[PDB]
């Protein structure tokens, strides 16, 4: 039912990073899951 | 081969929304039947055509009752005459424009169903003409039967000045001087080439005010769906 | 040529209001008469100048024409 | 140098200036015109862009810029000159060739 | 019974381009009418008068009718 | 940043009802459509009267013009046709008969046998009144202008093919199938007669 | 109360439907007004001169 | 049954201290926690002149205390498993902790010594100033984040909801730590804050450890003016950029209008779509339907947000530059199929998709801690899941078309596009696409 | 009526592990060991096509039928693929649990694979794979699983290139028939009786059966030119089940895993304050924990500019060696507990994270280890366990996988 | 998926008339296109309406159309729309092709040739139609105005007959020019339309002659709301005549039946030929003077040919304006010095007009457009 935390496109230029203070977080730590679905957007997470 | 042009007379029905003057042109009528219509046809007015106009339907039957007019064949196979009714046009004096000719010296007098539309300066003109007549210049002479007219194209014309002071009794008895006789008939031709003049003015007089209130709000109208282009701010912020 | 098809455009904001949110007639005698004005000056003797001069071959021609048909004192 | 003076005069008669137009952007695009636009850097079409979109609002409005905003005489570069020469150069070079 | 007309073509004739043109049409008359063969005739003296003339009597003859 | 933009003033331009930046534009939205709306509903009940005359008139053109409705009808004098004489007429490029009838006439095409006839019709539902009859003066057959005062049952007889009209104008012995047609008319003043 | 142009929307001009229904009623009342008024005012500056003010003198 | 399942739901406990601060709190048996301050207070409350200090503050706030300086605070957290985060909205700044459901006194502690004594220290500011001015940056790459924006600024142009939440490039630029602690006095206040929290944990002792921490809290009015809804258009064209993108709403009612449950069913039958979708052509909005069998839209979600005293009921569409006027037509289209003729069933479908919702939503003690917190600030009171059941079981297909009506129908909306816009409607042809000529 | 869990194995093998806990939405889960890594060189990313084919026709429901059957009632259906299984999970009201079960069922055990639907499907394949790789952590982690392992850890989640289009409806059939089997399968449930599930499992799921991960240690390097440089290096670790496991999972947390203060600057990262040492222009760190049932991977993972790469890796490096050669406190050693055994407590916190926890184990394990016993055996670990971990990644067989600019990024053999 | 830009028909219609990109600031110049329709429609309307009461045998002519005047309904109200609709065609057309000449629209070849075309068929369409009433002028004009071919060496005398169908313009002149007036409206309908088909290969020039792509607007609702505008204010130009002067435009003599005897006194075509009529009297040789009341015509294929100017618009050319504006104010003389007297002081200022005509479309105004360029550095 719920919408997923992003919309996901196909072409669309990416969000930029110039700061340590938006870079952190993102280093993986624990082995990729895929997910798609009926009603939420397809994600991948750490 | 000069020419003198007539001065602009203030009409009754000289205004945008001025009708003729109808019992004027009743007048006028009278004018055309006892003084024109010995002379000069009018083709294309009927005696239905003065019905709501100068004349009621009983008058306008007992005018057409007073003339002759030819009908058939029946069934012997001859040509008859009968007294007219409403359906009848006015009656043509000769049988033909060489009859007509012969009965003038040469001149064929003109139609006059459309003679104030057919002339420059329509009854201005055809008034300054039959009030007009004067004695010649010094130096001037024309043929034993070709008067002289001023307001007439080269000076001189082939028609005898046609009216004087009560050259008819009018049935409403108004006194019967030159220049109303003139004034009368002028009304009642302008009538006869242009009957749509008074429905005509009815219908532009509902133009005008029509319009007058179509135009601002169409125009509001415009206004209101480009005011958003109207109103638009551009702006240029390269990196 | 469809609407997305015209012709390449960059970084050109543009900010518009609703015509049911504004006037129809903004300032419309105020900043219109000068307005008026202004677009007349401008074209005025480029415009004129051509008309003037009809005007005046007319009018000298006309009452050339009345004089040459008078009778010449000889 | 003895014409300045009229050029200068015909400028301002002209009136382009009076949309924030330059002298280049109001040449007729013809197939050679065209290519030496299309040939031009980012920074200078974009400009050419937003100041034809400006006059074509203007002229919309049937408005002008205030007089502090037109194009001065002095300041007015002919931005196209290089690109659109050098198109017809080109195109010279291959008429002469094909005889 | 007088006519309107005849009555005004008299007084619009008492007004000072009119009286100036009667005078000019007078000249002409005794200046053919004096000599003899010349054939210059004076309509256009005639019609001077009759413009100036008849512009005036169209301004009111009808008031009366 | 695309935070440095901000919305340029439109006051200038904007209605007097949401000049107010404090205060919601909801209540005024129900006034200024309602002001604009009428502008369009006006304009067009205006437009409506327009073209209301344009096409009334351009379809009146059609309909029969003023030359051809003075023909329409056709005046008759009843004191210019005496008790039993035919009296002829052109109406509408045909003849027209009315004739006056005898007391003889009325009780003698009163009693006759209405089945026998082949077009079954009785008499004082062919005429208005009982002592005038108006008929046009076509057969019915193949067109032709029957004689009066003739044939075998006294009244219209034709000699083109054989046919015999008795004094009502029904078709008794010949070829026609409908008798002779029945104008519409009315009767004006005692002495006067329309036809139309 | 709201106003005028406000309960001449919420009442004729929302629906479509009642806009459509409303400028023929109206159109109906305007042609009969319209004429009737511009008649006079014709009929006015004209007084006397037409057939239909000198009928009576021959009736 | 579901019907009975609603009513054994843990209940939320409320209470006030002497300054005013809400304290509210629902339990269950749980390990772990959430704990939260959520305050009145963001852009909206913001003038031009230090537009973006809210947003200044939440950089500053987790960078040491009077009583724990430099990365002392930070240590504390790290070290005892626990969680620290913050968000600002147009409205409303949140600060709350996840932790261990035995270490909540330390939590709330911790929470109070942020809130109250924060260093805002001279060098921290001047770094802290490089890091908003490079994030500001990082925004301007997210189309989405851009047109939003630029959808509030022309929506409520000229009033304090037009404003970012970031500010202006020039006021990050130049507020000083003057401005910063003038604000914070100002708005951050024990009757315009909310301290909250869920997981295994006593009311009782909540509201204790609040009296402990919280009491110095301070107890010429802040009143925010409401806010003029404009008809506008805000087009950005860039012909750079791959992919358009567009955000289109009409004026919202506002966080208290009942209204609001009933929007919310009918945003849900039109819904949402992303070209992940496993359905595609058999999906049951028909927007998401044609969308997905014609390509004509990359991704779309209808939202309904909402503010005090108003709101943006709408929707943003991200598509090709030659699909922006098909995309526009069929969306319009649904919006006018809904106010006029809304069937039963699928107002029964759309009934069922919230129902579900908001039912699921809050699941993990975060979300329900931050529906306690905010409640509490725009509704007054947590609404009670049995309450929003009554409020959807009275919805039919009558109601759906005449809210709708009321909001949508022949009302003149806002409208922000961004990147290669060429296609996307002329503003008229938009407003036009708002009323239909039958109904 | 308080309410803990319920647990049954069938002589098939199949589990049914249920908690009634009388909430208003009901999660059911049937998880099945098909990963990825039970692909072959022959028909890889079937898995994947197979993830995205949930709602192609079954036996008992229409493609339409799934689709309009679920929304109707405002509910949800996802697959979810590791390297090791597959989850296929439903959400709803609690009222519509028959009618989702009777949907997941079909889904699962009677899928039609037809031949023009599974065509039609081919570029769904496509579409999925870009949108994941646009973070760049897909990419390292799909490159880094390839260089660690031989065979089958080294499957991606994500079809390759070469076989976008060319997985046959009978591929799809055969990986079904084989791998979704009641000895490899187990079905989970919130908001529902166990007896009632049992039965279902008994009757519906009672479907008839059907080599180890061989590490290998290499470097795979995407050159791109970013300016940014992700870049990932692990060890072999140890396998999931077994004790040692714990021990590298609180090493992770002692180098430091992740954030914890929002714009923060991580001041008992151990990793992070290495590297942040030496270097402070943009960047981030944490340590790379991945543990699985034959094998695992344990190091580092770096964020770093294009330039600096060589100095990020070996700072970040010479942090985990002092860790190996004993320098390691108790407090630090205390810390990392704490912050794993809160992790742990949080990631079971809601619904969702705790349905996969029950569902994990119970494909992994025999049967459900309660959270107060996972407290405990993290307790267990001594700080000498820790230390052999880290020794264990200092001396262990490398594998690297690099993207971004990689002129200054080292290769294993520079290190 | 709309069913505007699906249906074969809905997609014609809605690419040519709703979402046709058009320039922002095309001004009032261009309202006389769609104008030129609505008086091509309302020509053919009331020309329908009077072909149902009207007869071409040289009798009953006259008298058919007197008859639609005083015995058909509202007759009268259609024929003198019919007539000043004529009038009003003609305004617009020498407006629309002034609209082309100064902002330098022709440089569109295809569009403009076509445009020379149609105007050469409406102007047949009229000469023809102004003799059925079969008046004074209408037999008198139809008679110099067609024996002019004569003129042309070894065949024009042959040709002038074949025409007539006889010796003289009679009965058979009267009833083909009846058909060929009736026919040749619906031929100028399709011709328009592949106008049209040209112009929606580049769509619109704009009073600027600067290229738009930048700034289009769709014609719905912008150039729609604003054609009804010019199409209200085109009936009241057309209903201010009818009804308050519909013979100001006109000529007396056209009101006493055709006389082959009595000839009229200025014998001159209706006024939106005058112009040209005065050209063909300016050359004293009878063959040389068809040669130029043709090339007067014909000129306007050859206008392209002339731009010499590195600007397409005159807006921003002052010198091209004034000469412009002279060109205009000459047109102006040739129609007055058209409806004169061949005397002095006319003979002569009617030839120094035509001079003028033709020097300045072929020497001054492209010398002017090369002046501009080289004040410019061009
Ligand atoms: C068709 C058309 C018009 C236009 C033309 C005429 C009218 C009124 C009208 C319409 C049609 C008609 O019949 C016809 F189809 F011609 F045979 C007669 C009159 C309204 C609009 N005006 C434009 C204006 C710009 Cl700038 C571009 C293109 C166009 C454009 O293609
Ligand atoms: S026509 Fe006389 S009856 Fe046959």
């Amino acid at each position: 039912a719920v919408p997923a935390t992003s919309e996901s496109p196909v072409l669309d230029l990416k969000r930029s990073v110039l700061c340590r203070e938006s870079l952190r977080g993102q280093a993986a730590g624990r082995p990729l899951v895929a997910s798609v679905s009926l009603n939420v957007p397809a994600s991948v997470r750490y | 081969d000069l020419e003198l042009h007539p001065p602009s007379y203030p009409w009754s029905h000289r205004g945008l929304l001025s009708s003729l003057d109808h019992t004027s042109i009743r007048r006028g009528f009278q004018v055309y039947k006892q003084v024109c219509s010995s002379c000069h046809s009018m083709d294309y007015v009927a005696y239905r055509h003065l019905v709501g106009v100068c004349y009621t339907e009983d008058e306008a039957k007992a005018l057409a009752e007073e003339v002759e007019v030819q009908d058939g064949p029946n069934e012997d196979g001859e040509m008859f005459m009968r007294p007219g009714k409403l359906s009848d046009y006015f009656p043509k004096p000769y049988p033909n424009p060489e009859a007509a000719r012969a009965a003038n010296n040469g001149a064929l007098p003109p139609d006059l169903s459309y003679i104030v539309r057919a002339r420059h300066g329509g009854e201005d003109y055809v008034f300054s003409l039959l009030t007009g007549y004067c004695e010649p210049p010094t130096g001037v002479s024309l043929r034993e039967g070709l008067y002289f007219n001023p307001y007439f194209p080269g000076q001189a014309i082939g028609m005898a000045p046609p009216i004087y002071n009560e050259v008819l009794e009018f049935d409403d008895g108004t006194p019967a001087t030159m220049s109303q006789v003139a004034k009368d008939v002028c009304t009642f031709l302008r009538w006869a080439a242009e009957p749509e003049h008074d429905h005509r003015k009815r219908m532009g007089l509902k133009m005008l005010l029509m319009m007058g209130l179509l135009l601002p709000l169409v125009y509001a109208m415009k206004r209101h769906k480009w005011s958003v282009l109207k109103s638009r701010k551009l702006a240029y912020r390269p990196p | 040529r469809q609407f997305g098809h015209l012709t390449r455009v960059r970084h050109v904001i543009t900010y518009s209001l609703s015509p049911f949110e504004q006037r129809a007639f903004p300032h419309y005698f105020s900043k219109g008469i000068p307005n008026v004005l202004r677009r007349t000056r401008a074209c005025i003797l480029r415009v004129a100048p051509p008309f003037v001069a009809f005007y005046l071959v007319y009018t000298w021609g006309t009452q050339e024409f009345e004089k040459s048909k008078r009778k010449n004192p000889a | 140098r003895w014409l300045e003076g009229i050029r200068k005069w015909y400028y301002n008669a002209a009136g382009f200036n009076k949309l924030g137009l330059m002298r280049d952007d109001t040449i007729h695009e013809n197939d050679d015109v065209k290519e030496a636009i299309r040939r031009l850097p980012e920074n200078l079409y974009n400009d050419r862009v937003f100041r034809i979109k400006r006059a074509l609002d203007l002229s919309m409005r049937q408005q002008i810029l205030p007089k502090e905003q037109w194009t001065k005489y002095e300041e007015d570069k002919s931005y196209l000159e290089p690109y659109l020469k050098e198109v017809i150069r080109e195109r010279k070079e291959r008429e002469e060739w094909a005889k | 019974l007088v006519d309107p007309l005849t009555t005004v073509r008299e007084q619009c004739e008492q007004l000072e381009k009119c009286v100036k043109a009667r005078e000019r049409l007078e000249l002409c008359d005794e200046r053919v009418s004096s000599r003899s063969q010349t054939e210059e005739d004076c309509t256009e003296e005639l019609l001077d008068f009759l413009h100036a003339r008849d512009h005036c009597v169209a301004h009111k003859l009808f008031n009366s009718l | 940043s695309h935070t440095d933009i901000k919305v340029p003033d439109f006051s200038d331009y904007r209605r007097p009802e949401v000049l107010d930046s404090t205060k919601s534009s909801k209540e005024s939205s129900e006034a200024r459509k309602g002001f604009s709306y009428l502008v369009t509903a006006t304009t067009t009940v205006g437009v409506a009267y327009a073209a209301k005359n344009v096409v009334s008139q351009f379809v009146s053109s059609m309909s029969a013009s003023a030359d051809v409705l003075a023909m329409s009808k056709i005046e008759i004098k009843l004191s210019d046709i005496p008790e039993g004489k035919n009296m002829a007429f052109k109406w509408r490029g045909k003849p027209l008969f009315v004739r006056h009838r005898t007391k003889k006439e009325i009780d003698q095409e009163a009693a006759v046998e209405v089945s026998q006839l082949r077009d079954p019709q009785h008499d004082l539902e062919r005429v208005k009144k009982p002592e005038w009859v108006i008929l046009i003066g076509v057969c019915t057959h193949l067109g032709c202008v029957p004689i009066a005062n003739a044939g075998d049952f006294g009244g219209y007889y034709c000699p083109c093919h054989g046919s015999h009209y008795d004094a009502s104008g029904r078709i008794r012995k010949g070829p026609a199938p409908l008798n002779l047609e029945v104008p519409s008319y009315e009767f004006t003043s005692d002495d006067m007669v329309i036809v139309g | 109360a709201p106003t005028l142009t406000a309960r001449l929307y919420s009442l004729l001009f929302r629906r479509t439907s009642t806009f459509a229904l409303t400028i023929v009623v109206g159109a109906l009342f305007f042609e009969r007004a319209f004429d009737q008024g511009a008649d006079a005012i014709y009929e006015h500056i004209n007084e006397g001169k037409l057939w239909k003010h000198i009928k009576h003198k021959y009736e | 049954t579901y019907a009975q399942a609603l009513q054994s739901v843990p209940e939320t406990q409320v209470s006030q201290l002497d300054n005013g601060l809400r304290v509210a709190s629902e339990q269950s048996s749980q390990p772990t926690c959430t704990v939260g301050v959520w305050i009145d207070a963001g852009s909206r409350y913001e003038s031009e002149k230090n537009n973006g200090a809210g947003y200044f503050v939440e950089h500053l706030a987790f960078k040491g205390t009077k009583n724990r300086p430099g990365n002392a605070l930070e240590k504390e957290v790290e070290s005892m498993g626990a969680h620290l985060n913050a968000y600002s909205t147009r409205e409303h700044t949140a600060y709350y902790i996840k932790a261990l459901s035995k270490d909540l006194p330390k939590a709330v502690e911790l929470l109070a010594d942020i809130v109250q004594n924060c260093s805002l220290e001279d060098s921290q500011i001047e770094k802290e100033r490089d890091v908003i001015l490079q994030e500001l940056q990082e925004n301007d790459t997210s189309m989405r984040d851009v047109v939003f924006n630029y959808l509030h600024a022309t929506a409520f142009q000229g009033t304090p909801l037009a404003q970012s939440v970031e500010g202006p490039s020039e006021n990050v630029r130049k507020l000083s730590r003057a401005d910063l602690t003038e604000y914070l006095s100002r708005h951050y206040k024990a009757p315009r804050m909310v301290l909250a929290a869920a997981g295994g944990l006593e009311h009782r002792q909540l509201l204790d450890l609040a009296q402990k921490h919280f009491s110095g809290l301070s107890g010429t009015v802040p009143t925010l003016s409401p806010c003029r809804f404009t008809g506008s258009q805000i087009c950005h064209r860039e012909d750079g950029l791959p992919l358009a993108h567009v955000a289109i709403a009409v004026e919202g009612p506002g966080w208290a209008h009942p209204d609001n449950v009933a929007l919310q069913v009918a945003n849900a039958i039109i819904g949402h779509y992303d070209c992940t979708y496993g359905g595609g052509a058999h999906l049951s909005s028909p927007l998401a339907s044609i969308a997905a069998t014609n390509k004509l839209c990359q991704s779309f979600q209808t939202f309904n947000i909402c503010y005090a005293d108003t709101g943006l009921l709408g929707a943003h569409f991200v598509c090709d530059h030659m699909s922006i006027d098909d995309m526009m037509f069929v969306l319009q289209g649904q919006w006018m199929r809904l106010c006029t003729s809304a069937t039963e069933s699928e107002v029964l479908r759309g009934k069922n998709l919230l129902r579900n919702a908001l039912v699921s939503h809050l699941d993990g003690t975060t979300p329900v801690c931050e529906d306690i917190g905010r409640s509490l600030l725009t509704y007054g009171r947590r609404i009670p899941l049995a309450e929003w059941e009554s409020r959807i079981a009275e919805v039919d297909a009558r109601v759906v078309r005449e809210v709708c009506s009321k909001y949508f129908y022949d009302q003149c909306p806002a409208v922000a596009g961004f990147g290669p816009i060429e296609q996307l409607p002329d503003y008229n042809r938009i407003r036009s696409g708002m009323f239909w000529l039958r109904f | 009526h308080p309410q803990d869990l319920e647990f049954t194995r069938l002589p098939n093998g199949l589990v049914i592990a249920s908690l009634e806990n009388y909430a208003p939405a009901s999660r059911i889960g049937l998880f099945i060991k098909a990963g990825s890594r039970y692909e072959n060189s022959n028909n890889l990313g079937t898995s994947h096509l197979l993830r995205l084919a949930s709602s192609l026709t079954t036996k008992g429901a229409s493609s339409f039928k799934i689709t309009r059957g679920i929304e109707a009632v405002g509910g949800k259906l996802s697959v979810t693929s590791t390297r090791e299984n597959m989850a296929y999970t439903v959400e709803c009201l609690r009222d519509d649990v028959d009618i989702l079960m009777e949907f997941l069922l079909n889904v699962t055990t009677a899928p039609e694979f037809r031949r023009w639907e599974v065509a039609a499907l081919q570029p769904q394949l496509r579409i999925d794979k870009a949108v994941a790789l646009q973070n760049p952590q897909a990419h390292v982690i799909e490159n880094l699983h390839a260089a660690a392992y031989r065979n089958a850890l080294a499957n991606s989640l994500y079809c390759p290139d070469y076989r976008i289009g060319k997985v046959t409806p009978v591929e799809l059939h055969d990986y079904v028939q084989n791998h979704f089997t009641s000895a490899r399968m187990a079905l989970i449930g919130l908001g529902v009786s166990h007896p009632v599930l049992k039965q279902v499992a008994e009757q519906f799921l009672n479907i008839r059966g059907g080599a180890k991960a061989k590490y290998h240690g290499g470097e795979i390097r995407e050159q791109n030119g970013d300016s940014l440089v992700h870049a990932a290096l692990v060890a072999e670790s140890a396998a999931i089940g077994s004790a040692e496991a714990n021990a590298f999972s609180v090493l992770q947390h002692v180098l430091g895993a992740g954030p914890h203060v929002k714009r923060g600057s991580n001041a008992t990262s151990s990793l992070y304050q290495a590297v942040a040492k030496g270097v402070h222009q943009p960047f981030d760190v944490s340590a790379f924990n991945a543990s699985y049932s034959d094998s695992g991977l344990f190091g580092f993972y770096t964020i770093s500019q294009a330039a600096s790469a060589g100095d990020v890796i070996k700072a970040a490096y010479n942090q985990v060696k002092t860790i190996a050669q004993g320098n390691l406190s108790n407090p630090d050693v205390q810390a990392a507990k704490n912050k794993l055994k809160a992790g742990y407590l949080m990631s079971v916190e809601s619904s969702e994270g705790f349905l996969d926890e029950v569902g994990s184990q119970a494909l992994a394990a025999g049967s459900y280890t309660p959270p107060s016993t996972v407290l405990q055996q993290i307790d267990a670990v001594a700080d000498a366990d820790v230390i052999n971990a880290a020794k264990k990644f200092v001396s262990g067989r490398k594998s690297m996988a690099a993207s971004g600019n990689l002129g200054h990024t080292p290769f294993i053999d520079e290190l | 998926t709309n069913i505007r830009k699906s249906h074969p028909l809905m997609k014609i219609v809605n690419n040519a008339f709703i979402d046709l990109p058009a320039p922002s600031n095309i001004s009032s110049w261009w309202n006389f296109g769609s104008l030129l329709g609505i008086c091509l429609i309302l020509q053919i309307l009331t020309g329908l309406f009077l072909a149902m009461h009207y007869t071409s045998d040289t009798t009953t002519a006259f008298s058919s159309v007197t008859h639609i005047c005083r015995d058909v309904n509202y007759g009268w109200i259609i024929r003198y729309m019919h007539a000043n609709g004529a009038s009003m065609f003609f305004i617009c057309l020498y407006m629309h092709v002034g609209r082309g000449l100064y902002y330098g629209s022709y440089t569109f070849l295809e569009t403009w040739n076509i445009g020379v075309i149609l105007l050469l068929t409406v102007m047949a369409t009229a000469f023809m139609g102004y003799v059925l009433p079969w008046g004074q002028m209408s037999f008198w004009g139809a008679t110099v105005i067609t024996n002019l071919l004569s003129a042309i060496p070894y065949i024009g005398t042959n040709l002038v007959e074949w025409i007539w169908g006889g010796f003289s313009v009679d009965k058979a002149t009267l009833t083909r020019f009846f058909a060929f007036h009736f026919i040749l409206p619906f031929i100028i309908m399709a011709i328009a339309m592949v106008h049209l088909l040209f112009l929606h290969e580049t769509g619109s020039n704009n009073p600027t002659g600067i290229s738009s792509d930048v700034d289009k607007i769709p014609f719905h609702p912008y150039y729609t709301i604003k054609d009804i505008l010019g199409a209200l204010l085109l009936i009241l130009a057309l209903m201010l005549l009818v009804l308050f002067a519909p013979d100001l435009l006109g000529d007396p003599d056209n009101y006493t039946p055709a006389n082959p005897l009595n000839t009229p006194p200025h014998i001159k075509p209706e006024w939106y030929f005058l112009f040209a009529y005065a050209i063909l009297r300016s050359i004293p040789n009878k063959l040389g003077g068809v040669l130029a009341l043709a090339f007067s015509i014909l000129i306007l294929a050859l206008i392209p040919l002339l731009h010499t100017s590195k600007q397409r618009s005159m807006m921003f050319r002052p010198l091209s304006q004034c000469l412009f504006w002279a060109l205009v104010a000459d047109l102006l003389t040739l129609t007055w010095i058209g409806g004169q007297p061949v005397e002095h002081p006319y003979i002569t200022i009617g030839q120094l007009a035509s001079v003028l005509y033709f020097l300045l479309i072929l020497v001054l105004m492209p010398t002017a457009g090369t002046i501009e360029n080289k004040l410019l550095k061009w």
